[PDB]
């Protein structure tokens, strides 16, 4: 976990560049109105544009940790979903798929700055994983 | 604020995957799947950059969900030259060696490739050495889109050419002794061309499938065998020509550079000497009169290696390339399985 | 940080221009009209000397040939990539990185304006000003950088250079620069057997705005022989030659 | 004496050690190795290999003749191998300088150089007739008079040729009600283009882009609410607006000239297209061409030692030879030795 | 659980290489000058050859490229200062 | 909702490229291109972490459009030591071997490198073997920023040092025969230093 | 060799922050001030 | 940092936070620097005890 | 004190594994030649961590 290269803020912006415009009227020199020349309803944004902010690199790291580690944590750390029927047989796909794991168990900040396998995962078979490339290839040889 | 904060939602990984598929596959789809833009002028000449750049392709043709869960090349792209692409790293590097701008003064060293002289040890004397050089931008340059650079404004001036030669600073008595040995006829040097082939090209008209050829009666002593592939004529300059006025393409040229990519379009080949002596004959092959390369569904029993290649073809390719096939099939030693070898390039898919 | 002298993280080799080697005040080495500039080793040449440059950068033909011969014995029967097992982490060719770029030609591009970082705008409205801070400003056509491509590409100039990190530059004392035994042919020559000689070397380097050091390794035999004649006795004879201590 | 004793010269360890220690060490190497404890000398030959006479390592030859056609040139040299020399032709090459123009379709990157973070359909601040203004004023000043926006201190006003600068804006995220705002705007006489991909050359050393006609034509435009002091000054200017590496992906109207509908246009970067010389400089020299044949002959002696054929393929033979003896994944700039390749995950979608 | 009825398609790519049919009695490399190349059958007579390829149809003109593999050799004689002479032999398919 | 949905737009790939250039190149630019922050106290000592961390660099100095289409190292960075960087993978690994915290009890094995003895076969006897060890944190540690660790609070205590040696369990008659051969002067061992240079 | 090392307060074996990394970088915590 | 001023204020709501630069600290490759070499005042010893 | 290689593996076990797999351990510890250190070999798979 060498953390994330998030020094620069990352923003999304409105489709037109700007959205919270003021309606304004052209004036001339003491000051008086204009018309037949310039329109009397111009749309001008005063200040910076409307923006929202997302940490891209932290999100990508979070998603990688959740998909490849949190979801594979031993079942004793998971819990059964609320208001959802789940199989009674832990050997089933339905059980493995519906058991819920909290993302904060392997979050962005897990053993930050360390090279460290989780004690919870040391004794879990690492080959039983969607990133087993030999098994993915053998699955793909048959088709999709 | 009462409640949760205002938030908008974006699937990052799906977007990144979408962008990769659009940039590297959708935009390279055959032009017959594209359409011309509305309210925008476009060139009438499909060989131009402007045409290639402005033709529109729908992203849903290669979207996130394209053959999901599969390892599969698109049938639309199998017969499109894969080397003509911005992810050709050799071509990107060669472009970057010159710089990042359109205007480049250049300074290059060009090697001699002709087998009869490229490794010759040349003895004392004065020799005329003359060579001829091309100026056609479609031959001397290469582009990743393969647009016609004759119409698309590239040009080149060759200002100076010098010949450089380097000499081992040999002891003079040793040099004179060596020279004298090397002037005797028993000590003539000799060289074989690496490819060691007479090269022929036969035309295959559009949509044709049957390609018969004939070589007239001649002597075959010392013949080593045959090698073959398929080329686009749009990608293959006329042989031997000073200048080909109908060459309107600047991508990779497989005939010269080895970027072959149409080998999977072969079904079979039948070889016959003297009208009716099938070769190899001798009941050697599971289909004994021809070499079947691939079989469709109806012949799947004789296919192999989880694709539509036949057992027989796989065995001939393995034996020809590595001497493997009579004492089991296995992966060849990596030093025997080079860049242009059969097994390194073999890619079965379903 | 890393300490190149001890750890081999060399990264300033491209700052060398040339070296002239002279024995006894006036005997140039190698002399003998061997090199295209025969009195010195020219490492790189600027634009004015580009004819003698090679490999698409500003390194000279001569220097490339001496480096190739010193490292791999390659240079008299063509230049080619060395076998990978001979081209190790700190070897010349593995580390050789020629590069080129174009840039606006500030004398020929009639419309040239020297616009500095304080006044460049590109992504105005969408990035912070002079800092990695909040977006600010307004959307506007960019004023920078100059386009070097397309139908209005600006007049440009080309610059060429190289990096060659990790390795040391090498000039072997061997009559054809090749490795033909550790104890070289010139090292055994009568000229160096019987007399003493003084040596001058003059290096030209690119200027750097801090103190630096020329590190010269004078390559010799540095040897010890170990004698253990009796229980708990160990004796040693050392010999470094030349440059005996 | 001392070199022999320190094993700089003389016998190897198998000769100078006692014969029993030698036998014992050879027999036991796989159990406990002793070879690294005894130095072996390596000593260069001192006679009959090299010369100590004056002699260049490399010779350069200038052409004795050059001939040009519109499609080729020919360069003749007199290659001299002096007495007491030999020359390996693999050490020879043509050193060529010249000028290349890759032309206007060369684009060695994906995306745009210009306002890449703008939404692809966001307009620049602009003006059109139906006169209407769509714009932004991000600069906060002390006051506005008919002199324009005040920027500090006797009052000091924006230098209209570059101030307010579009890169500069308020420093904090929270709403602040700016009473006196300024920004720049494009006049209706500048064609509307999306922000993304927009560039206009600077016309002053302070980054402004107003067209000079040489004095500035920047005109101040004053604004207030619809209910008296101006709240906004806009600095309107024409700039030489270009889209050097993008094109329009949505063009709302056939109609010409600025319009409200043109604010809807969207910009897409142009396709990448690397342009370069070819791998191993294929195509620069003619081979296998009877009309453009190379020459190597004694100067006295008239008869060309090169004989080539149109059905030989010299370029492809070199490609195959290089793959057979070396690792084509490695690059060498000197011969433009950088093999054409493709992204395996582009050719076969996984 | 609601997967649609499906069919399977299979194919291969084999870029970069040439397809190879050696003239050797077991297809193996046992010397450059092959056993069949030395056979009496090909030593003393002449023979004509037909080859018939079947390919998948493509909607543009293409070319079959056949390399007929032979010995393509030159021998170089330098008997006197500034004299260089050459004998070429390509066989079979001598020019 | 009448019409299309409300949407905001972000260039993902341009942002990721921007972040990579800022983190790995802009922040490592020579200090003469940086400036000191406004309204923030900063150290007066350029060798400190606080100075290196708080000096501000403008992202537009190495933006998305820097030498676009080129393979080109920045002239500003050619003479900056490239190994002093958070993407030095050997140094990251060595840092991670100790752990992720500032406080580390450590346990290491340190090899002998001096050419005259590092491969010596030592015969029966009792020998004094003594060596001297450094304590200076700027020599014994390495940082990726290269800050002066003497002023920046690193320290180290060396608590114990043992010498380990491993012996092939040689047959005793063979060992005594070998020893006797190796005590004769014709069978003296010898070693050459690998670098084989006088260093100036 | 065994011993104790203190890498000191400038050791930081990662990029980014451990704490509220997904917050916008100028978003305040909920807070109170006087005017 | 919007203000020189000290203590909480509406303006302080505008401040922005950036992560600190990474700085790995370790022993060196091959533990270079731990043992003295090539130093006449700190020379190593190997000698018969007698 | 009897652990090695910056993890909790013992000196003795490391020496037996190195000798069993590669014949390394009496004339120094070093990385084995890669062709001797295969997919299922000891050193290729050894991963100390702290």
């Amino acid at each position: 976990n060498h953390g994330t290269e998030d020094e620069l803020p990352n923003y999304c912006f409105p489709l037109g560049g700007v959205i919270n415009t003021e309606t304004l009227t052209k004036v001339k020199p003491g000051w008086e109105k204009d018309a037949t020349e310039f329109s009397d309803k111009n749309e001008i944004r005063v200040g910076n544009n409307f923006a929202m902010e997302i940490n891209l690199n932290a999100n990508l790291w979070r998603n990688f940790l959740y998909s490849n580690i949190a979801l594979y944590l031993p079942d004793k750390l998971k819990y059964s979903p609320s208001n959802v029927k789940i199989s009674d047989n832990p050997n089933t796909y339905d059980y493995m798929n519906k058991r819920v794991v909290a993302p904060g168990l392997v979050d962005c900040y897990i053993n930050l700055g360390a090279r460290w396998s989780l004690d919870y995962m040391d004794n879990v078979n690492p080959f039983n994983h969607h990133r087993n490339a030999g098994l993915r290839y053998r699955s793909m040889l048959l088709g999709n | 604020r009462v409640g949760n904060n205002f938030a908008m939602e974006i699937n990052l990984n799906a977007n990144l995957w979408r962008n990769f598929l659009y940039s590297n596959i959708a935009l390279y789809l055959p032009d017959k799947l594209k359409y011309s833009p509305s309210n925008v002028k476009i060139s009438d000449n499909p060989n131009t950059y402007d045409y290639m750049n402005k033709r529109v392709v729908a992203p849903g043709l290669v979207d996130c969900y394209i053959n999901l869960g599969a390892r599969w090349s698109l049938d639309y792209m199998d017969n499109v030259n894969p080397f003509n692409h911005h992810r050709n790293a050799g071509l990107r590097y060669r472009s970057m060696l010159l710089g990042n701008g359109r205007y480049v003064p250049f300074h290059i060293q060009v090697p001699q490739k002709f087998f009869a002289i490229k490794n010759l040890l040349l003895l004392p004397g004065s020799y005329t050495y003359e060579w001829n050089f091309r100026k056609d931008v479609n031959m001397v340059l290469q582009s990743s889109l393969g647009n016609d650079l004759r119409v698309d404004g590239a040009s080149i001036k060759f200002d100076s050419i010098c010949l450089y030669a380097t000499f081992f600073p040999m002891a003079h008595n040793t040099a004179s002794t060596l020279e004298a040995m090397l002037r005797n006829d028993t000590n003539d040097q000799s060289f074989n061309d690496y490819l060691s082939a007479a090269n022929m090209l036969y035309p295959i008209p559009a949509n044709a499938t049957n390609v018969p050829i004939s070589i007239p009666s001649r002597n075959w002593a010392a013949f080593r065998g045959w090698a073959f592939t398929r080329l686009k004529t749009k990608e293959t300059p006329s042989l031997g020509s000073g200048y080909d006025p109908y060459y309107t393409y600047s991508g990779s040229i497989p005939y010269l550079d080895g970027t072959f990519y149409l080998n999977h379009t072969f079904k079979k080949v039948a070889i016959t000497f003297d009208s009716s002596v099938s070769w190899p004959g001798n009941d050697r092959l599971l289909t004994p009169n021809e070499f079947e390369i691939k079989r469709s569904v109806d012949g799947e029993g004789y296919n192999v290696a989880q694709c539509n290649m036949t057992k027989d073809w796989f065995l001939v390719q393995m034996l020809a390339n590595y001497n493997i096939g009579y004492q089991g099939f296995y992966i060849p030693e990596s030093y025997k399985d080079r860049m242009y070898s059969f097994f390194r390039n073999f890619q079965p898919m379903s | 940080g890393s300490i190149p002298y001890l750890d081999g993280t060399f990264y300033l080799n491209h700052t060398f221009k040339k070296v002239a080697i002279t024995f006894d005040s006036s005997v140039s080495w190698p002399g003998n009209d061997r090199l295209l500039t025969p009195n010195e080793f020219e490492i790189k040449r600027s634009v004015d000397g580009e004819g003698y440059n090679v490999a698409q950068c500003n390194m000279t033909k001569d220097w490339f040939l001496v480096q190739m011969l010193a490292n791999y014995n390659i240079g008299y029967q063509g230049f080619y990539i060395p076998e990978s097992y001979k081209d190790r982490m700190y070897s010349f060719f593995r580390n050789f990185q020629p590069m080129s770029r174009q840039v606006v030609d500030d004398t020929k591009y009639k419309d040239y304006q020297q616009v500095g970082i304080l006044h460049q705008h590109n992504n105005s409205g969408f990035v912070g000003y002079l800092a990695p801070t909040m977006r600010e400003g307004q959307a506007y056509p960019a004023n920078f950088p100059y386009p070097l491509i397309g139908k209005t590409a600006v007049d440009s100039i080309t610059q060429k250079k190289f990096l060659c990190d990790r390795t040391l530059w090498r000039i072997p004392f061997s009559s054809n620069f090749m490795s033909m035994g550790a104890l070289t042919d010139l090292g055994q020559n009568l000229l160096y057997a019987n007399s003493a000689h003084a040596l001058d070397m003059t290096f030209e380097v690119d200027p750097m705005d801090e103190p630096t050091l020329l590190y010269v390794l004078f390559e010799v035999f540095d040897v010890v022989r170990v004698h253990r004649p009796h229980r708990g006795v160990i004796e040693t004879v050392y010999l470094r030659t030349p440059f005996s201590a | 004496p001392q070199w022999s004793y320190m094993h700089i010269s003389g016998q190897d360890a198998s000769e100078y050690l006692s014969p029993g220690l030698v036998q014992f060490a050879r027999a036991t190497e796989t159990y406990f190795s002793l070879n690294n404890k005894f130095r072996n000398p390596t000593v260069a030959p001192t006679h009959d290999v090299t010369t100590d006479r004056s002699q260049r390592l490399t010779l350069r030859f200038i052409p004795v003749d050059r001939e040009d056609t519109a499609y080729s040139y020919k360069a003749r040299f007199t290659l001299a191998v002096g007495d007491n020399r030999v020359l390996d032709m693999a050490s020879t090459y043509f050193d060529i300088r010249g000028v290349l123009d890759r032309g206007p379709t060369f684009k060695p990157y994906s995306g745009t150089a210009y306002n890449a973070l703008a939404p692809k359909g966001a307009p620049n601040p602009c003006e059109w007739d139906e006169t209407h203004v769509f714009g932004q004023a991000p600069y906060s000043g002390i006051n506005i008079t008919k002199e324009g926006i005040q920027i500090g201190v006797t009052p000091k006003y924006a230098d209209k040729t570059f101030q307010p600068e579009p890169q500069i804006g308020e420093s904090q995220w929270y709403e602040t009600e700016i009473n006196h705002a300024a920004g720049r705007v494009l006049k209706k006489t500048t064609p509307m283009k999306p922000c993304y991909g927009s560039y206009a050359k600077p016309t002053n050393e302070n980054g402004g882009q107003g067209i000079l006609v040489l004095e500035s034509q920047v005109e101040m435009q004053f604004f207030s609410t619809t209910e008296l002091t101006p709240k906004v000054v806009l600095y309107s200017e024409d700039v030489d607006i270009e889209t050097p590496d993008t094109h329009i992906s949505y063009m709302p109207t056939i109609k010409e000239g600025n319009s409200r509908e043109l604010m809807g246009q969207q910009s897409m970067p142009n396709r990448p297209n690397y342009i370069a010389f070819r791998d191993n400089f294929i195509g620069l020299m003619y081979y296998n061409s009877t009309g453009n044949m190379g020459v190597l002959a004694g100067q006295a002696s008239q008869l060309n030692a090169v004989v080539d054929l149109q059905d030989r393929n010299t370029e492809l033979s070199y490609q195959l030879l290089l793959d057979s003896i070396g690792d084509r994944t490695r690059y060498f700039s000197m011969w433009n030795q950088a093999v054409d390749s493709y992204d395996p995950d582009v050719r076969i979608i996984e």
